[PDB]
Formats: structure tokens, sequence, C-alpha cells
């Protein structure tokens, strides 16, 4: 998560006149968001037992 | 940083005490000290509560050392129990570059007894200049007509 | 000449930094990886000493 | 708690020694991709002066494979400490095991 | 080897030879051995 | 004209090398490489001005902005030559006249 | 894949500015030539008049 | 410029290398260079004024 976050920042940090969405862009959304929605399933495995 | 708290029997309000401590570590002797900085309208003494010295945190004789020291941890030195709550900015970049990390910080509570005792503020927020001096300046001669 | 052979000396000094940087990297992954290893037989030791 | 306070400081060297190489690649980068017609290229006054900080490359060497001496040394000692946790858990067990069995005999 | 912590080997073996000397202690049946000093708590 | 398109063409060189440089450094990183640290919500934050098709037609428009002024550059230069060795020609055959 | 699309439209204009840099050379020392023939032709004006 | 850019350096990474020596003798090289193209100007000057 920590690594996925990291990246993600420092290249939406790009220059100023060429910020670009690429097949990338989407995908560092996605696993962030998958990651950050899929934490709370081993939480509540956790409460459960 | 640090403080430390005091049950008061004989008080008239209040109920317990809260006294800012900073306290020191030397580091060519590791030797530690306890001060007690200066609140203006408190009756108690103030300055230093512990000399100089090497603090003892066993029966057995161990004395205090660096890298025991954090934040949010308490500390027992003659029977009084210090509650450490944030550390200096060279000591921050000191106990890193050593191998520990830091603990996150918290606040420090305030003593119930001089947050009492702060003036009030003589001020007062001014009115807006929108009267019937200003409406009737702007908006004569204006209605509205509505058919019903 | 004397601009050609200025960008070959630099090109060597980059090549020279680029390689001690993969091989700190490297060093790097090894010593992060031996830490976690230790805070898990840390957390045994801990669970041990609850338990007894 | 000991062993991996030092592993920590060895790690916190290491990383000073990568974030100052990333700015020596910067820097170099910089330097290599000039050329003689780009823009905001411009004399230094009082240029051609060596600075006093100035290290050698024995020396930067020698910095490099201390770093990666120490962190290899602490890595060998925290895998033995490892080893040496591992039969100290084996033998309580093992003891502790025993005496049970005398007691309910 | 020429990537030996002399010092802190010295002090990992020495804290092995403490710990079966403790443990010795502690399975003794006699009485006859002494007691470690180092391992005690304060 | 040729200086203005010089000044163009280096801005977009500059911005590509700085573009190239970001994107290999944050490529280069891996699990345990430095820098980390929390998050801001920089996550729903998106500040994209730009997408490839209309980045690679701005690098197009350019590469073809230039071709057809060096083409023009060419010719003018052509035409300079040939009134050049016109006016020589004439000069030449006058003072034989003369 | 993103960052080797960058680094092929990078020397893509690399070569682009490098024939530009050739070709106002060129263009600049046919325009000095050119100034050179046009103060040289002053002289057959004087020995006619 | 590469000196200036050479210059601002981390505290570790100043390293006199052949890349540093070899900018400050192409500085001399080419100032030599710049004194020797003046004096034959001056030498073209003057035999100009004696064609006159």
């Amino acid at each position: 998560l920590k690594v996925a976050q990291t990246r993600l920042d420092e290249r939406t940090r790009r220059p100023n006149i060429e910020l670009c969405r690429d097949m990338a862009q989407l995908r560092l959304v996605n696993e962030v968001h998958e990651v950050d929605d899929t934490i709370q399933t081993l939480q509540q495995r956790l409460r459960d037992a | 940083d640090a403080y430390f708290q005091e049950d008061v029997p004989m008080s008239t309000e209040e109920q317990y005490r809260i006294r800012q401590v900073n306290i020191y570590y030397y580091l060519e002797d590791d030797s530690m000290s306890v001060i007690e900085p200066v609140v203006e309208n408190s009756g108690i003494l103030q300055g230093k509560l512990i000399k100089r010295q090497r603090l003892a945190k066993n029966d057995r004789g161990d004395h205090y050392h660096w890298k025991d020291l954090n934040r949010g941890i308490n500390i027992t030195i003659y029977g009084k129990t210090f509650r450490v709550v944030d550390c200096d900015q060279f000591t921050q970049v000191f106990l890193e570059s050593q191998g520990i990390e830091l603990n996150p910080p918290e606040k420090m509570a305030l003593d119930p007894y001089t947050e009492l005792r702060k003036q009030p503020l003589r001020k007062y927020v001014t009115p807006s200049d929108f009267d019937q001096l200003k409406q009737f300046l702007t908006f004569d001669k204006q209605v509205l007509r509505f058919y019903a | 000449k004397s601009q050609s052979d200025v960008n070959k000396k630099l090109e060597q000094r980059l090549e020279e930094v680029q390689f001690w940087k993969k091989e700190l990297d490297d060093k790097l992954e090894q010593l992060v990886n031996v830490t976690d290893d230790l805070l898990i037989y840390k957390i045994r030791l801990e669970k041990a000493l609850e338990t007894l | 708690s000991e062993q991996i306070r030092m592993n920590r400081s060895a790690k916190y060297n290491l990383e000073k020694d990568l974030k100052d190489k990333f700015v020596a690649l910067t820097i170099d980068d910089i330097c290599f991709s000039l050329n003689n017609n780009s823009p905001n290229i411009r004399y230094s006054e009082n240029a051609v002066r060596i600075e006093p900080n100035s290290v050698s490359l024995e020396d930067w060497l020698d910095f490099s494979s201390t770093n990666v001496e120490k962190a290899d040394k602490q890595r060998n000692n925290s895998l033995m400490l490892k080893a040496l946790v591992d039969r100290i858990l084996s033998q309580t067990a093992n003891d502790l095991r025993k005496q049970c069995d005398v007691v309910d005999t | 080897r020429f990537n030996l912590d002399s010092h802190r080997s010295t002090e990992l073996t020495n804290f092995y030879q403490m710990v079966q000397q403790h443990r010795k202690y502690y399975q003794d049946k006699t009485g006859t051995v002494p007691r470690v000093p180092y391992f005690a708590m304060p | 004209a040729n200086r203005a398109s010089q000044h163009e063409l280096e801005k977009d060189l500059s911005d590509k090398q700085t573009a190239y440089r970001i994107d290999d450094k944050c490529h280069h990183l891996r699990n345990t490489s430095d820098g980390v640290g929390y998050f801001r919500g920089v996550e729903r934050v998106d500040a994209t001005v730009s997408v490839p098709e209309s980045w690679a037609k701005f690098t197009d428009d350019n590469i073809l902005r230039s071709q057809s002024e060096r083409a023009a550059s060419a010719k003018l230069r052509d035409d300079i030559e040939n009134l050049l060795v016109v006016t020589a020609n004439e000069m030449w055959n006058q003072f034989n006249k003369v | 894949e993103r960052v080797n699309d960058i680094g092929f439209w990078k020397s893509e204009i690399i070569h682009e500015l490098d024939e530009m840099i050739g070709e106002t050379n060129a263009l600049t020392d046919v325009k000095k030539r050119l100034e050179r023939a046009l103060m040289e032709t002053e002289a057959p004006l004087q020995v006619a008049r | 410029t590469r000196l200036e850019t050479r210059t601002h350096r981390p505290n570790v990474e100043l390293c006199r290398d052949v890349a540093q020596y070899r900018l400050m003798k192409e500085v001399q090289e080419i100032t030599h260079n710049v004194a020797r193209l003046k004096e034959t100007l001056a030498q073209a000057q003057a035999e100009l004024k004696g064609l006159h």
C-alpha cells in the first residue's frame, strides 16, 4: 500500500504542461483503492476470529 | 518535555495540579536533570526540582540511559511519575540517527488553575452599516407587484 | 576533440556512480529483510513470555 | 531489542548514502545533457577553482566499501542471533514438557 | 572470516554459555553448583 | 522564424527530459526503497491536463512545422543562389559591351 | 512501456533539433555571402559614374 | 556552467576525478586559443593598413 501510494504521488508531481493519463495511472488508482478496500476483509476476519 | 499530576486535598474548586517539566539528559556523563520553568501567578516555589545526577531506574542500581527515552512513556524518578509528551528538535534528529523510532507525539494537559486566571479580551466587533438610512438611500422608489 | 574527451570522462563517472548505487540498494534490501525476520522472532518471544 | 536497534542504525546510514547518491545522479545527468547551443548556459563568476570540501576517489571508494562492510556485518550478527533465539525456545519448551510429565507420574 | 565482528560475536557466544550455565543452575538437584549473578531480576 | 521555432523545440525537449527523469526514477523504486511516508489524500487528487493522443499530436505538430520551415529555408537558399549567379552574368556581359 | 514511449519521442525531437540547427547554420552562411556580394557590387557603379 | 553545476553536489560526493581536471585544462586551452586569435587579428589589421 505504501509503495503504491508514494509512486502515485511522486508521478502526479509531473512537470507543468505535460500531465498525461494512461493505462497505468488508472492501474495505480485501482491498485490503491483495492488494497484499501481489502484490508478491511482481513480486519473483519480478525474480529470473527 | 514532561509533566506530573498531584492530588490536592484542601483546594477550593480545583481537584488536581499539572506542573510542566523540561527534562534534560547530558550526554557526556549520562546524567539527567529536571527543571520546571517559571509560571507567573502560580504560588509554588518553581525552578530546579532535581539536581544534575545519575538517576537509578532499578533497586539493583542500574541508571537511566538514552535508549530507554521516548515519547508517551512514563518516567519515575524519586517517587514522581513524569509523563514525557514531546521532544526537542535536536533530540528528534539524534534518536533516529542512533536507530530508535520515536513514538508519535501527544499534547500537554493544562493546569486548570492558570487557565481560569486568564484575563478577558477588551474588544468588540463593529456593527454593519445597513440601516433604515442606508436602505432608503439605495432602494427608494422600487416596489414589487405580484398578482394573486 | 576536447569536448568529446570531456563527454567520455563524464560517461565513465556516471557508470561508476550507478554501479555503486545498485550495490547499496541490494545491501539495503537484504538488511531490511533480516530486520523484519527479527521482529517476527521478537513477537514470538513476547508471546512465549506471556503464556508462561 | 538491542540487535534490532543496531540493524536500524545501519539502515539509517545506508539511507543517508542513497539520498546523496541520487542527487549525484541528477547533477551528473544535467552535466552530460548539455551541448554547444542550448538555452540558459552562462558564465560563472570566479570559476575554475577547486572547493576545499572536495574528497578523493580513493576516499569515496573507501566510504562506500566501509558502509557495505558494516551492513553485511550487522546482517550476519542478526542471523546468528536468530539461530540462538530459536535454540532458547526449543530448550524451554522441552524442559517444561519433561517437568510436567514427571509431576503427573 | 574477514567480515567478523569479534566483539559482538564474543558477546553472543558468552551469552549462550551463560544461558547454559543458568540452565544447569535451575536443573541442578544437589544444590552444589553456584548461581549466575547476571540472570536475576532487579 | 527559425529562431522562434528552435526556441519552441528546445522548450519541448527540456520538458521531455524532465518527464523522462521523473518516470524512470519512480519506475526504479521497490518496496523497501526510501522516500515513503503517510498519504495526504493524494489518491483522489487528479490534475492531468493531457491525453496520449493530444500529447502525440502536440509533438507531431511541432515536428511537421519544423519540417515545413526547413523546406521553406531550402527554397529561399536556392533562390538566393540563382539570383547571385544571374546578377554576376549580367554585370560581366554589360562590362564587356561598354 | 510508458518510459519506452517517452524515450522514443525524446530521440525523435533530438534528431529534429539537430537537422534544424544544421539548416539554420547553412542559411546563415548563405546570407553572409549574399551581404558580402551586395557590398562588393558598388565598384562598377563608381567607375561608371 | 558545467563547473558551476558540478559544484552543487552533496558533502561526500565532491570527488576530484578525471573529469574535473579535464574541465580545468579545457578552460585554459580555450583562453590560450582566444589570445592567439586576437594577436593574429591585430597583425591582420596592421597589414591591411600596409596594403592601403
